[PDB]
């Protein structure tokens, strides 16, 4: 794998992490290939690499939810490597984040989950927070497990479940 | 000169991978789909970040002009 220093993102969404066409060139990367991303403490993600305009081929660009599944913060390290073997999910298990879902009464699954999902082939790794717009809220979400583990690409036969009481704060 | 490298994936989770001189139009690339088992009406092909239909947009672009060039990951999904 190589390292690059973690940049803002220019992309919004939580599932890309952009690179110059350059050092794609360069890392024999494809556009729309799954990468394993690693930060801090062992921690671990799955994104899609984009192409970016800037100039900087030694820096990556993701937002703040993929910084914090790799307890990374604006100018620190990561390693991304092409992870090609990533299989369509059977099934998920996510469970919304206390904090975030204190207020919020439509149903969870109708509201974020499918709309966030939805042929949007976004891959997933187990233990990942992830932050869902709905309506006039935005609830975080724990991939609790999926199968197969410890990631997937969340397909349109793959079983999303959200069934349990939300998770506590760490 | 321009050429633009699709990847699809197929529903089973393979990936099919072609070239195609990006000047060509999009039905060029619904026939290649179909000469696999994915005809146009059982399956559509989907781009992501931004989500588009690419069997619904106009058969007679080129992917130049759908920009899709020079690469391009695209998901069958069958239509239901």
């Amino acid at each position: 794998p190589n390292r690059l220093i973690v940049d803002e993102a220019i992309n919004e969404d939580n599932s890309v992490v952009s690179l110059s066409q350059p050092k794609m060139d360069e890392l024999q990367l494809f556009r729309g290939d799954t990468v394993l991303l690693k930060g801090k403490k062992r921690r671990e993600a799955v994104c899609i690499v984009l192409s970016d305009d800037t100039c900087s081929d030694e820096k990556i660009r993701m937002n703040r939810v993929v910084r914090n599944n790799l307890r990374v913060r604006l100018g620190d390290v990561i390693s991304i490597q092409p992870c090609p073997d990533v299989k369509y999910g059977k099934r998920i298990h996510v469970l919304p984040i206390d904090d975030t879902v204190e207020g919020i009464t439509g149903n969870l699954f109708e509201v974020y989950l499918k709309p966030y999902f939805l042929e949007a082939y976004r891959p997933i790794r187990k233990g990942d927070i992830f932050l869902v717009r709905g309506g006039m809220r935005a609830v975080e979400f724990k991939v609790v497990e999926t199968d197969p583990s410890p990631y997937c690409i969340v397909a349109p036969d793959t079983v999303i479940h959200c069934e349990g009481e939300p998770i506590k704060r760490e | 000169e321009p050429v633009s490298k699709l990847r699809i994936r197929t529903p089973s989770g393979e990936f099919l991978e072609r070239r195609f001189l990006a000047s060509n139009k999009l039905q060029i690339v619904f026939d290649f789909v179909a000469s696999k088992g994915f005809p146009w009406d059982e399956y559509k092909l989907l781009s992501t970040f931004p989500r588009r239909d690419v069997t619904q947009l106009d058969p007679n672009k080129s992917l130049l002009e759908v920009k899709l060039f020079p690469q391009e990951t695209l998901f069958l999904e069958a239509k239901e």
